[PDB]
RNA sequence: GGCUCCUUGGCA
RNA sequence: CCUUGGCA
């Protein structure tokens, strides 16, 4: 079972610090990860894209757990 | 000549982005990004290969040089990488295109980060080139 | 031409 | 249907 992030921000800067911590949470809880993926900003708003490749239950808490700055959109699918 | 170095930078560019964030073997990641893209054309292939191994194998020095113009950790991710691709190959490849890889390079800022991280970059890249 | 590929947004 | 890009 897999996992497919994509974030969203008007400040590409703090979008990819958001992207860092995710990725360190992620490896901190034995997951494994693909990407990130930059794509074009449109619009004056920056997105990567992330999967999680390999999970643990400790990897969903700690996810679920995490607060990224509000100015940072998350959508998450599993797949 | 030489267009197939474009979508080269960009692959390069992609690859020391995630090595950044990620702290994986170089080699590994490059395999990663070829596969996503589906880089199928041999010299589209082999010169972003020797771009990431160029960056990699000097990564020291090149930030070293980059630092003297500025920490580097203050940059973003897009502008780091991006001043990092630059300096491997204007100056440890020593390009024969310089003002090419100037407007790739750039254009790579303003196609993932705006406008500002392309002037700051465009900025910072030329004041190490005019010491090179 | 991508009916034998992905990606972004707008509309609808 | 139009559009940002990748593959090029």
């Amino acid at each position: 079972e897999k996992i497919r992030i994509k974030l969203r921000a008007y400040d590409h800067r703090l979008l990819d610090q958001s992207v860092k911590q995710i990725i360190e949470t992620v490896k901190r809880t034995g997951g494994v990860v693909k990407g990130p993926i930059p794509l074009p900003t449109r619009k004056s708003e920056f997105s990567r894209i992330l999967d999680i490749i390999r999970f643990t239950p400790q990897t969903i808490e700690a996810l679920m757990e995490i607060s990224l700055p509000a100015g940072v959109d998350v959508e998450v699918k599993m797949r | 000549m030489m267009r197939y170095r474009k979508g080269a930078r960009d692959t390069a560019f992609l690859v020391l982005y995630r090595w950044d964030l990620r702290g994986e073997n170089p080699g590994e990641l490059f395999k990663e990004v070829v596969e996503e893209k589906n880089i199928k054309n041999k010299d589209a292939y082999e010169y972003a290969k020797k771009l990431v191994d160029t960056a990699v194998r000097h990564i020291e020095e090149i930030d070293s040089i980059i630092e003297k113009h500025l920490s580097i950790d203050r940059l973003g991710y897009v502008e780091r990488n991006a001043l990092r691709l630059g300096v491997a190959e204007l100056i440890f490849l020593k390009s024969k295109e310089p003002g090419r890889v100037f407007i790739d390079i750039v254009d790579l800022v303003k196609k993932y980060a705006d406008e500002k991280a392309g002037k700051f970059v465009n900025g910072v890249l030329s004041a190490i080139y005019k010491a090179y």
